């Protein structure tokens, strides 16, 4: 789930 | 009179943006003197961002892989070093535009701007506060990473924040400039959650201040209450306790509105337990938690409006 | 992703901030090549501020009685001239730090950046939107006088608005940079009165479908509506008709999100109605208008979440 | 009552 910029 | 969110101007900060590419990956970086920082993730790619070993990743790059760019200047990376989660490239120029700076990790409840950088162009400036679970809502886009959030004290720049990635649900995570996380994130695409968010009471109590220095009073009542009793509410309700610190703290905007700082927390005890019932205050039908003490003082002590 | 109130980087017009003094009265000025602008009551004092005759007080000073400082450099006037509301002082020195700019007036319903100065110096930087009575809901105190309100083209830095003073009801009113109001006030101390205010329409859309490309989609339904049986409902609510041409200006979010116009509309008719029931919209509990599909499109097409 | 900045 959490993405990278 | 009136009463915004305002962000510093970003007049000093846009001139330390550069664009950081090591091989595919571009991003952000923050030029200061002859080192650039940015975050360690522009040494991975796709396949690497579900579980990378970023020691692995670095020792197999060199100096020569990273192409920092100025604007349509290009930098020589003279050196390059790992500071936990962001990289610090020493570069063969010193930035010319470095302002004064500091490198300062704010508290749970603080405020800050966000200049929202892509491809070392800044495109907008905002305001964003420290959610007590260590997460930000901000607005980030791919590419945004590095992008960097600062408070001015007077002309000294105090960097808090580099922006490395975007939670499920919609929030945002990063470090300070020394590479640490804000909060339990880790630099890696896996599943991860913040924790559960609550509502920093002491910013409530002095964006309610603002209010009344504006002329909004309509949430004013005769009542007073006990610290206790109010905490007691205050958690019912997932707001932070209030400390005889955060009474001291309001004790500015205690004296310029005649309003003692308990009778206060009686409306807010009000308004938590019966709303709003379709009245606003300051132009918002919640009740603001991002406006510290020093953003209301700043903003509003020019003010009488008695 | 996210959503926030997004200002213009503020570094191209900080650089042109100067602090005008004519007497006892000190405001900001902007320094554009070898012209300053700045408000024309910088030459008036307490006892002519309620009815000045400004060509009267004008024809009674001279290029010395204009103190312009950048900085801690002295600018020497070497010509004024009344261009309506606005001063133009010709200095000795073209402002090495200019942009590229345009002189550019706004309408009712888009937004702009305020940079917020005192003493020609810059503190604070915001979003604004002229209302439809010709005001707007900004943050200013006294000495913020030639604070200028701005877009960014590309490279080119859009000047639009310049504040003057402020409303009995706390809001604020300004010209463009060529001296001319924006409605029907005038620079006197006098009892003055905005129109009434409505809500720009076309900007909420707009900032629901912000919320549609963030995820916040529990507004939505299966309802459409003709686009006069929307503008009866929006005149009972104040807003203003919407028209074939905001449809189509909606139409870059229409097709990104899937969602028709008719059918954004069919679900602000019922957010107009029922209201929200206690839920939030991008954090908000009321509807928002400061947002035009530009700003929406500028925050939210790097996005999906579908 | 407009009061100029």
């Amino acid at each position: 789930x959490a993405v990278l910029x | 009179s009136g009463f915004r969110k305002m962000a510093f101007p970003s007049g000093k900060v846009e001139g330390c943006m550069v664009q950081v590419t090591c091989g595919t990956t571009t991003l952000n970086g923050l030029w200061l003197d002859d080192v650039v920082y940015c975050p360690r993730h522009v040494i991975c790619t796709s396949e690497d961002m579900l579980n990378p070993n970023y020691e692995d990743l670095l020792i197999r790059k060199s100096n020569h892989n990273f192409l920092v760019q100025a604007g349509n200047v290009q930098l020589r990376v003279i050196g390059h070093s790992m500071q936990n989660c962001v990289l610090k490239l020493k570069v063969d120029t010193a930035n010319p535009k470095t302002p004064k700076y500091k490198f300062v990790r704010i508290q749970p409840g603080q405020t800050f701007s966000v200049l929202a950088c892509y491809n070392g162009s800044p495109s907008g400036v905002y305001q964003c506060a420290m959610r007590p679970n260590f997460t930000i809502k901000g607005s980030f886009l791919n590419g945004s990473c590095g992008s960097v959030g600062f408070n001015i004290d007077y002309d000294c720049v105090s960097f808090c924040y580099m922006h490395h990635m975007e939670l499920p649900t919609g929030v945002h995570a990063g470090t300070d400039l020394e590479g640490n996380f804000y909060g339990p994130f880790v630099d890696r695409q896996t599943a991860q959650a913040a924790g559960t968010d609550t509502t920093i009471t002491v910013n409530v109590l002095a964006w309610l201040y603002a209010a009344v220095i504006n002329g909004d009073r309509w949430f004013l009542n005769r009542f007073t209450t006990t610290l206790n009793d109010f905490n007691l509410v205050a958690m019912k309700y997932n707001y932070e306790p209030l400390t005889q610190d955060h009474v001291d703290i309001l004790g500015p905007l205690s004296a310029q509105t005649g309003i003692a700082v308990l009778d206060m927390c009686a409306s807010l005890k009000e308004l938590l337990q019966n709303g709003m019932n379709g009245r606003t205050i300051l132009g918002s039908a919640l009740l603001e938690d991002e406006f510290t003490p020093f953003d209301v003082v700043r903003q509003c002590s020019g003010v009488t409006f008695q």
